[PDB]
């Protein structure tokens, strides 16, 4: 969407059209404190998947 | 469907701190969840439970017809065929057992007498079935006998080790050790 | 009688109750070594005479019992530690007694005793520790993270080639 | 299946020394081990646990052998 | 094929005098006019041809697991694109999810 706006803002004579992009950021979602609640035993694999953190996958879905 | 649920932005997610030492406990977390070997007992005991029970009730109905050969003998002329039809109805299989000296009770049996004696660990099956013969006669008619058979034992199917129907199931690790098993 | 006492005496569920007999003092230490020990062994542990196990048809209902009933109230967690072994020991044996006589009520108890077995298990496995260090970087204050690795840059294309367009052939060793 | 009685690698009396070093390690670890389950102890990746000073105020000298062993042997009474 | 109206069977194809007869084995024969002077055919190199891989360059921009190039899409302006090597001849193709495609296509 930013890449869209930025081109308009272009597109319409505007000299500032590259402020209008913002940065690429990819991500998991797994943080440190979710190591430490493994080792306490207090996160399991099950809540891990519940929580759309982690996934099955399949070597033909792989 | 679609999905409804909504997670929290991924531009506020802090995973700076995160080192691959940390990232071993996931492995942690998944080799707890599957065990090691977790697998074979669930599958042996699928098996148990609701594989052979339904191999059993669907897959091996009989239908068969013979030749009477019989001789003169009374009626016997005037029929021809016998059709043979049966199924089974009620499946189980139980734990190991072993009769102790002669005409015993059949007290259980575990795995390290199994192990020493040279025995098998294998849990009794129990079958239940109802019989339909039906004899066809030369003229056109046909007579139909039909009977029901209380459960009986037919064999002993082997039982892996561990598993729902070994007696290492219902034992606490103690138990287990102390009955010459390996408790681990 | 020498098939029975042969049968039995090859039965863990034999030793287990001989191990819980010696433990309280009801049949020696050691192990048989005449026939009057061996019998009075047998008659102790299983309960009945090998002549009169025939005679009937029962097994299991009058193996050994431990003599001491501590109070396994206190496996709720609730001189305790060595206490605590000897309650898992014993309810552990009471336990595989149930389970061999088919006892009611038998399923809960056994759920019961397995989730304070883990916890006892757990306490097992804090005195099974030889502990365990992280090299960490002083920078940081957690698990070192540098690394000798290969790392990806792109560099200036004259690095191959001259303001002619020439490839460089670095083949004139200059010494100082 | 417990520590040796003597250093394996120079023969120096470990063992006179092990059984303590096993009481007190275990105190030591109870200090050090945190918020963290026991079996999860060799995986928490913030650990310190450092026997350096607990050796050598047994006595014990600074030989690597005498150390590597008397840290490393598995009790078997431990796991069984 | 020739189909025959009668019994939708597939008609045995002969030649009579210079024309094509199309017999069938219910007693019906019909005789091509035009599109049935197609005695044989082949086509080579079915691996790489554009037909192939219709499905797959329309999907392409959708697939995660293709390779991204840092290039502008000339019709709505994305600054990435999915490149695709294609055939022995290695043709790259630049294509974006509005339905940008180098090549024209
Ligand atoms: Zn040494
Ligand atoms: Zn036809
Ligand atoms: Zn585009």
């Amino acid at each position: 969407q930013a890449c869209y706006k930025a081109a308009e803002a272009r597109k319409k004579g505007d000299k500032d059209w590259e402020k209008h992009k913002i940065p690429f950021i990819q991500n998991t979602r797994f943080t440190p404190q979710m190591a430490k609640d493994i080792l306490a035993g207090t996160l399991t694999l099950e809540d891990l998947v519940a929580q759309g953190i982690c996934e099955f996958i399949t070597p033909e879905e792989a | 469907l679609r999905p409804q649920i909504t997670y929290g932005p991924i531009e506020t997610v802090d995973n700076e701190e995160l080192t691959e030492a940390d990232m071993l406990s996931f492995i942690s977390a998944a080799v707890n969840s599957t065990g090691l070997i977790g697998y074979n007992i669930k599958s042996f005991d699928d098996l148990m439970d609701n594989g052979i029970p339904q191999i059993v009730k669907q897959m091996f109905n009989v239908d068969i017809t013979y030749k009477d050969q019989r001789d003169h003998t009374e009626i016997d002329k005037l029929r021809e065929s016998v059709q043979i039809q049966f199924n089974f109805t009620d499946v189980n299989i139980e734990r190991p057992q072993h009769r102790n000296y002669s005409q015993g009770n059949k007290i259980n049996l575990l795995p390290n007498k199994a192990r020493l004696c040279g025995l098998s660990y294998s849990g009794p099956v129990n079958l239940a079935a109802e019989v339909i013969l039906t004899a066809h006669y030369s003229n056109g008619r046909q007579e139909v006998k039909r009977a029901s058979i209380p459960p009986f034992q037919v064999s002993t199917f082997p039982i892996m080790r561990g598993s729902n129907r070994c007696h290492t199931h219902h034992l606490s690790k103690t138990a287990k050790k102390e009955i010459g098993e390996d408790p681990n | 009688t020498k098939v029975l006492l042969t049968e039995i005496l090859l039965d863990p569920m034999y030793d287990y109750a001989a191990t819980v007999a010696r433990i309280d003092g009801s049949i020696p230490m050691h192990k048989p070594r005449t026939p009057k020990e061996a019998e009075y062994e047998f008659k102790t542990v299983i309960g009945r005479t090998p002549a009169e196990l025939l005679s009937q048809k029962e097994f299991y209902d009058k193996i050994y019992t431990s003599k001491y009933r501590p109070d396994f109230t206190q496996l709720t967690r609730l001189r305790d530690e060595e206490k605590t072994s000897t309650l898992i020991y014993l309810r552990a044996y009471e336990l595989f007694l149930k389970y061999l006589q088919n006892a009611p009520n038998f399923n809960s108890e056994l759920a019961e005793f397995k989730t304070y077995e883990n916890a006892y298990g757990e306490q097992k496995a804090l005195l099974a520790q030889q502990g365990f260090y992280n090299i960490f970087d002083p920078n940081t204050g957690r698990a070192d993270q540098r690394t000798r690795l290969f790392e990806y840059k792109r560099l200036p294309i004259s690095t191959l080639y001259d303001e002619r367009g020439l490839p460089h052939k670095w083949t004139i060793y200059v010494y100082k | 299946m417990l520590i040796p009685v003597v250093c394996f690698t120079c023969g120096f009396p470990i063992g006179t020394y092990a059984a303590i070093f096993d009481k007190a390690r275990t105190e030591y670890i109870k200090t050090k081990m945190g918020g963290t389950l026991p079996q999860n102890i060799p995986l928490d990746a913030s650990l310190q646990i450092e026997l350096k000073d607990l050796i050598t105020a047994l006595g014990i000298p600074m030989r690597v052998c005498c150390r590597t062993h008397l840290i490393t042997t598995l009790d078997y009474r431990k796991y069984y | 094929m020739k189909i025959c109206k009668a019994c939708s069977s597939c008609m045995v194809r002969t030649y009579v005098d210079g024309n094509i007869i199309f017999r069938c084995s219910c007693g019906e024969s019909v005789q091509g006019d035009s599109q049935n002077l197609l005695v044989s055919s082949k086509v080579y190199h079915t691996g790489e041809m554009e037909d192939k891989y219709k499905i797959f360059i329309k999907n392409a921009p959708f697939d995660p697991t293709n390779c991204q190039i840092k290039k502008d899409c000339p019709n709505c302006h994305l600054d990435y694109l999915t490149q695709i090597c294609i055939g022995s001849q290695k043709i790259i193709i630049l294509v974006c999810r509005c339905g940008y495609m180098s090549n024209r296509g």
